[PDB]
């Protein structure tokens, strides 16, 4: 059974740091970027 | 941009029922192709040649199908009237290969007919179905003592009949009759649709004389007829193949 | 935000209601610390 | 005429979950390193779609790393 469907959104930040802490704020923003775009859809 | 895609045209099914190639599927400078000929990378000097442009306005966009140790050979034959059209070919079975069902051939094989009528699926896989259980332990034979016979052959292609008579020894199995097929349309200068059709009606020979060596158990190996200068010395061939044109 | 054209035996509601599944969770880690 | 019918979702060659499949199922080690960086990458981000229940084939493609 094939579903053509859209892939989902990948949070790929285009500096690429090694440390965690210079990344939760912009995955942050990420999440509130990303849900409330999907929340409307419901 | 400028750039053609690399698939969706299938213009077959127009060309099978094109009424000028030599197509035996269906009933109802000076060359033709530039594929000894560039065109000085502008694909607009493709559209000059009539077969291409052809299948350019006649074309259509398709959609890609997706899906032992002894192989016994069966030349199966289907001949099926369909709406005016028939469907006459012929193709061998890999009786014990059993890994494309003969209703997914024939799913395979009335696409790109652009039949998909999918009652020619069924009539098609019966028939099928039917040729290989009445010849699953006919093909299957182990002939020794040297049967040495004389093979008198006929192919049937488009009022082209092929004949040829050649002594043939269906006990040493060194010579492949697809590879006796080839060796024939190599040296008479024959077209590639003659490989198939002449081994096709070879093998089905072949379970005819195996046939009668299993169901009647007449052996008759006596005299293949020669002309004296091999086998039988009688005063120290028989003919040779020729493409008959009725 | 990079999205992707893929086959899958879900469909793209499901998708995206396993979508909610996992980014609801993610929210409530990562606004928790 | 015959070139406005194109269909849309496969004018592109084929889809990437395929193209990552296929990478790790050639010899091409680069295409080995591009498809298990994207397996990584959808691993971390979305569990759901790799999941071993859901393509049961993928277990013997990472055993033999």
């Amino acid at each position: 059974p094939l579903n053509w469907v859209q892939g989902p959104a990948i949070f790929h930040m285009l500096t690429s740091p090694y440390t965690q802490d210079e990344i939760i704020n912009h995955e942050m923003n990420f999440l509130k970027g990303r849900l409330l775009e999907l929340q409307e859809i419901t | 941009n400028q750039l053609i895609p690399q698939a969706y045209i299938s213009n077959f099914h127009n060309r099978l029922t094109n009424e000028d190639d030599g197509i035996p599927i269906f009933t109802m400078g000076n060359a033709v192709l530039p594929d000894l000929q560039d065109q000085h990378h502008n694909p607009f000097n493709i559209l000059r040649y009539p077969k291409i442009r052809d299948t350019f306005i006649n074309g259509k966009v398709v959609s890609p199908y997706r899906l032992s140790g002894e192989a016994i050979m069966i030349p199966i034959t289907l001949d099926i009237e369909h709406m005016g059209h028939t469907i006459k070919d012929q193709f061998l079975w890999n009786y014990n290969d059993d890994s494309i069902s003969p209703e997914e051939f024939a799913s395979i094989y009335c696409k790109d007919l652009d039949m998909t009528s999918a009652t020619l699926q069924t009539q098609i896989a019966n028939i099928i179905k039917e040729q290989l259980k009445d010849l699953e332990n006919i093909a299957a034979t182990e002939i020794m003592s040297d049967l040495h016979v004389i093979i008198n052959l006929t192919c049937n292609l488009q009022d082209r009949f092929f004949e040829d008579n050649f002594q043939w020894n269906l006990n040493d199995k060194s010579l492949t009759p697809e590879r006796f097929a080839t060796s024939i349309v190599q040296d008479l200068g024959l077209t590639r649709e003659f490989i198939p059709l002449i081994s096709q009606s070879l093998h089905e020979t072949i379970l005819k004389i195996k046939k009668d060596w299993v169901d009647g158990h007449l052996i008759q190996d006596h005299v293949p007829n020669d002309a004296a200068f091999g086998y039988l010395s009688g005063i120290r061939s028989n003919w040779c193949p020729r493409v008959e044109i009725l | 935000a990079v999205f992707d054209l893929m086959t899958s035996p879900f469909t793209q509601e499901e998708v995206l209601i396993k979508e909610i599944d996992f980014l609801k969770n993610k929210l409530l880690d990562l606004q928790s610390l | 005429n015959v070139f406005q019918s194109l269909p849309k979702e496969t004018a592109r060659g084929v889809d990437d979950l395929t193209r990552m499949e296929m990478a790790l199922l050639s010899g091409i080690p680069e295409e080995i390193k591009w498809s298990l960086k994207k397996y990584l990458t959808y691993s971390n981000k979305a569990p759901y779609m790799i999941s071993l229940r859901t393509l049961p084939d993928l277990l013997p493609l990472f055993k033999t790393f």
